[PDB]
């Protein structure tokens, strides 16, 4: 169905330059101009390209890095940023013009600009105890610690278990890497028959891992 | 460039009430349109030519303004419209965004469910201790943890993050973790983590004696 399905996460050196996808699915590409959209940390309207004609407009402010394209043959629009600072780490959307206004937005492109290598999450279990139980029910989560850049993303039982679980937005530490947490509540007499994985995905580093989580006396 | 200042910054109302939210542009525009954003997702269309309700709005919304002036309105306020709100001009180059206006729920004041966990056993094998605290499902946001490690307050070893409000109950939670090398954690008995919210008349310690499962 319609869905802008926008390339994953970058992690691109300073000064050299990162291009970003936006493939129009389940409707007719050509019939629809695409924007961008920059979401520094508030949205700030980078410009248009016709995904017919090709012509573009863009934000002052972005000319010298902004750079649009389209290739019609896979439906997919790009844009180029170049000349990477800092001030370019920010969420990128592409948004699909309609009729009255932005309709339809991809889930948007996280890009983390830095020298620095790819850096795959450790996770640690939050094991559930009575230090963790209140009223018959029990906390549990898993710790992602010291992973580059964001995201990471977190599910508990491949997605089975949603009702209950907070997953935290990461912390920048010290030593310059990101740690979160994800935790669930769930019924204390669910310990002991029914386990609990936890699974993240770090997408920058490859990184796939599951992790159960086992209670304790 | 045609800024948008939108205003308040910040707001809460709860069920049924009504709001009004305030979008200047700094020269004459002819509609200015709206977009909502909530956490995670990216925005959606709202309203465009500064009254017409996009596809799926409910009707209590609805806008007004001509000039540099607009306004949004909810009638009655319900759960789902807690969001981000950024009004938006197509009426000169380059288009341009409000700064937003965050709308929470307001609710009544709950107290945090407040649980501490200490270094995994795996964890402690490569050398590091994160100790977690955690304050689940509490009301308002604003809140305060010290860390105490027998009884020492603890300063620059912690870091904290906050959750945006529930969907259910319209709570936050949040958590803390200070981390400390295994050489400095084996130094210690007591780990407590003291909460400090109006929700509570005096401050929460909650703690663990190193070593006890």
């Amino acid at each position: 169905q319609v869905q802008l399905q926008q390339s994953g996460p970058e992690l691109v050196r300073p000064g050299v330059s990162v291009k970003i996808s936006c493939k129009g699915s389940g409707y007719t590409f050509t019939d629809y101009a695409m924007h961008w959209v920059k979401q520094s940390h508030g949205l700030e309207w980078i410009g248009i390209i016709s995904t017919y004609s090709g012509n573009t407009k863009f934000h002052q402010k972005f000319k010298g890095k902004a750079t649009m394209t389209v290739d019609k043959s896979s439906s997919t629009a790009y844009m180029e940023l170049a000349r990477l600072t800092s001030e370019d780490s920010a969420i990128y959307y592409c948004a699909r013009q309609g009729t009255w206004y932005f309709d339809v937005w991809g889930a948007g492109t996280t890009v983390t600009v830095s020298s620095a290598s790819t850096k795959g999450p450790s996770v640690f279990p939050l094991a559930p105890s009575s230090k963790s139980t209140s009223g018959g029910t029990a906390a549990l989560g898993c710790l992602v610690k010291d992973y580059f850049p964001e995201p990471v993303t977190v599910s508990w039982n491949s997605g089975a278990l949603t009702s209950g679980v907070h997953t935290f937005p990461a912390v920048l530490q010290s030593s310059g890497l990101y740690s979160l947490s994800s935790v669930v509540t769930v019924p204390s007499s669910s310990l002991g028959t029914q386990t609990y994985i936890c699974n993240v995905n770090h997408k920058p580093s490859n990184t796939k891992v599951d992790k159960r989580v086992e209670p304790k006396a | 460039q045609i800024v948008l200042t939108q205003s308040p910054a910040i707001m809460s109302a709860s069920p049924g009430e009504k709001v009004t939210m305030t979008c200047s542009a700094s020269s004459t525009i002819i509609y200015i349109h709206w977009y909502q954003q909530k956490p995670g997702t990216s925005p959606k269309g709202w309203i465009y030519d500064t009254s017409k309700l996009a596809s799926g709005v409910p009707a209590r919304f609805s806008g007004s303004g001509s000039g540099t002036s607009y306004s949004l309105t909810i009638s009655s306020m319900e759960a789902e419209d807690a969001a981000t709100y950024y009004c938006h001009q197509r009426t000169s180059y380059p288009w341009t965004f409000g700064g937003g206006t965050k709308l929470e729920i307001k609710r009544t004041v709950a107290a945090p469910s407040v649980f501490i966990f200490p270094p995994s056993d795996e964890q402690l094998k490569s050398g590091t201790a994160s100790v977690v605290c955690l304050l689940n499902n509490f009301y308002p946001r604003e809140a305060k943890v010290q860390w105490k490690v027998d009884n020492a307050l603890q300063s620059g070893n912690s870091q904290e993050s906050v959750t945006e409000q529930d969907s259910k109950d319209s709570t936050y939670s949040l958590s803390s973790t200070l981390t400390l090398s295994k050489a400095d954690y084996e130094k210690h008995k007591v780990y407590a983590c003291e909460v400090t919210h109006q929700g509570l008349s005096s401050p929460v310690t909650k703690s663990f004696n190193r070593g006890e499962c």
